[PDB]
RNA sequence: GCUUGAGUCUCGUAGAGGGGGGUAGAAUUCCAGGUGUAGCGGUGAAAUGCGUAGAGAUCUGGAGGAAUACCGGUGGCGAAGGCGGCCCCCUGGACGAAGACUGACGCUCAGGUGCGAAAGCGUGGGGAGCAAACAGGAUUAGAUACCCUGGUAGUCCACGCCGUAAACGAUGUCGACUUGGAGGUUGUGCCCUUGAGGCGUGGCUUCCGGAGCUAACGCGUUAAGUCGACCGCCUGGGGAGUACGGCCGCAAGGUUAAAACUCAAAUGAAUUGACGGGGGCCCGCACAAGCGGUGGAGCAUGUGGUUUAAUUCGAUGCAACGCGA
RNA sequence: GGGUGAUUAGCUCAGCUGGGAGAGCACCUCCCUUACAAGGAGGGGGUCGGCGGUUCGAUCCCGUCAUCACCCACCA
């Protein structure tokens, strides 16, 4: 955009808790327009980890975005887009078997918030607060 | 030691670097720091966050010898004249006065005829 | 003979005009300390260099050399080169004020003589900075260079020598004549200085511009307009301001200054484009943020190439390569 | 065959009182580096030169070997 701003074309919310985050999130791990094959692994990895936390269900990724919520490279739409970006590609490399059991991992690694996930934020969160000259 | 309540504070920013040096107005100095003595060698060690940080390890190990205020002795055009006072406020520790003491030699010896 | 062209006197005024002598202050470096510890400095980024033997920084005391911020400015002086701290001695000019004084004494000037930036040269000093040659580190494919680290001659002074340049205003000197505008400087006749100011007349300088002039750009009372006198100089580029001879000199080199030979262009200004690792403003999936791919595996198609009897021909950067099919 | 420091990641090595061994330089792989520089990220081949002796605890000190390396070496 040389000349325009944005207008941000909107979307529907997620069918059962009714997130607009949860929706954008299974257009995030959607590849090729299959919603369905989506939010299967999505909503069975999400029933797997509401009993792996004892918790409510919402507040159980609230706490897995905002712990690996970086702060520049910023705004928050490409925090918690990004966020949510680095959950699946890391999820994408582990040798596990099923897509929601690789991602029910990454997330538990990430409620012991040592996980690759925020391994892969504090390279470029690394960088802040090392290098706080550049503006 | 010695609780000296006052002090004096040299700084010198070049076009490349920024020390700051701590003394009393008498001359004999306390403690010393570099914008290279933070680490960051190279292009880097020029900037003035790099001169803040280089004064907050210089308000560093020269803690416990008693100092409340102090004038300020400013050498050398860059970054260092504007950044670091701040963090000497930072610090609290009020000021007394601010001196521009830049050697300026009245056209005397001769510079190079340098940067092509 | 005359006095308006040049000249003198008296009073002054401004000024980095010139030569000599001395002095002051900031700063770089060096010497000796005191404080204080792990770097300083350097570049686009690094390295050589200095630093635990204590550097850089830092306060003081000293040594020595060079140049004088701010005032400083299209501000002033000199014929030109050029000349800046302050003071003293000697000295040349310009301008103003009304008079008095001689009576064409003036203009130009080849040859002549003299001055003449910087670099260099001979002799004797001094040598702090900066820095040709040189050495190292860098970049690079290469770097006998740009950058860094040093650092000798040189730049200063005394005397002498070569007398060169984009030594420019690329505009020789002198005198006179035809509209204007706005500044800066320095004088003097006046204003209630009764208001830092403003009113005339002189000297010099800088800019915009009228007629005119020039091929155009542009010049524009300080002309490149209108005249007059005198001098130097040019005759296509290239050879060539080279040689040969002369004169000058410590050499380096300067001055005067050809011929043979070769080409039909070389140049000045200006227009229209193009280009610029030239500037300003924009536009595009041009780039950044994404997402999925290719080139690597097997196969289909096509090109190049090879061999074959022929492997029909055409298309070749995008903008030819599942194209003419 | 005599003295002492010494032998420890790939290197020279360095950290010590009988208590939690490494900062820097080298090797191969990305985001960023338009690209090589720089940066962080995480990638490591301690059997601290070996044996035994220790105390509610060894690179830690000691006895010797081995072994790189410093001093002087006789007179007859
Ligand atoms: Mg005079
Ligand atoms: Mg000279
Ligand atoms: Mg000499
Ligand atoms: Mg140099
Ligand atoms: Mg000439
Ligand atoms: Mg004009
Ligand atoms: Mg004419
Ligand atoms: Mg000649
Ligand atoms: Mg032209
Ligand atoms: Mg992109």
């Amino acid at each position: 955009p040389r000349r325009r701003v944005i207008g941000q074309r909107k979307i529907l919310p997620d069918p059962k808790f009714g997130s607009e985050l949860l929706a954008k999130f299974v257009n995030i791990l959607m590849v090729d327009g299959k919603k369905s094959t989506a939010e299967s692994i999505v909503y069975s990895a999400l029933e797997t980890l509401a009993q792996r936390s004892g918790k409510s269900e919402l507040e159980a990724f609230e706490v897995a975005l905002e712990n690996v919520r970086p702060t520049v490279e910023v705004r928050p739409v490409r925090r918690n887009a990004l966020a949510m970006r680095w959950i699946v590609e890391a999820a994408r490399k582990r040798g596990d078997k099923s897509m929601a059991l690789r991602l029910a991992n990454e997330l538990s690694d990430a409620a012991e918030n040592k996980g690759t996930a925020v391994k892969k934020r504090e390279d470029v969160h690394r960088m802040a607060e090392a290098n706080k000259a550049f503006a | 030691r010695k609780q000296v309540s006052d002090g004096v504070a040299h700084i010198h920013a070049s076009f490349n670097n920024t020390i700051v040096t701590i003394t009393d107005r008498q001359g004999n100095a306390l403690g010393w720091a570099t914008a290279g003595g933070s680490g960051f060698r190279g292009s880097r060690k020029s900037t003035p966050f790099a001169a803040q940080v280089a004064a907050e390890r210089c308000a560093d190990a020269v803690k416990e010898y008693g100092i409340k205020n102090l004038e300020v002795m400013v050498k050398g055009p860059g970054p260092g004249r504007e950044s670091t006072i701040r963090a000497l406020n930072a610090a609290g520790f009020r000021i007394t006065n601010i001196t521009d003491v830049t050697p300026i030699p009245h056209n005397g010896c001769r510079p190079p005829k340098k940067r092509r």
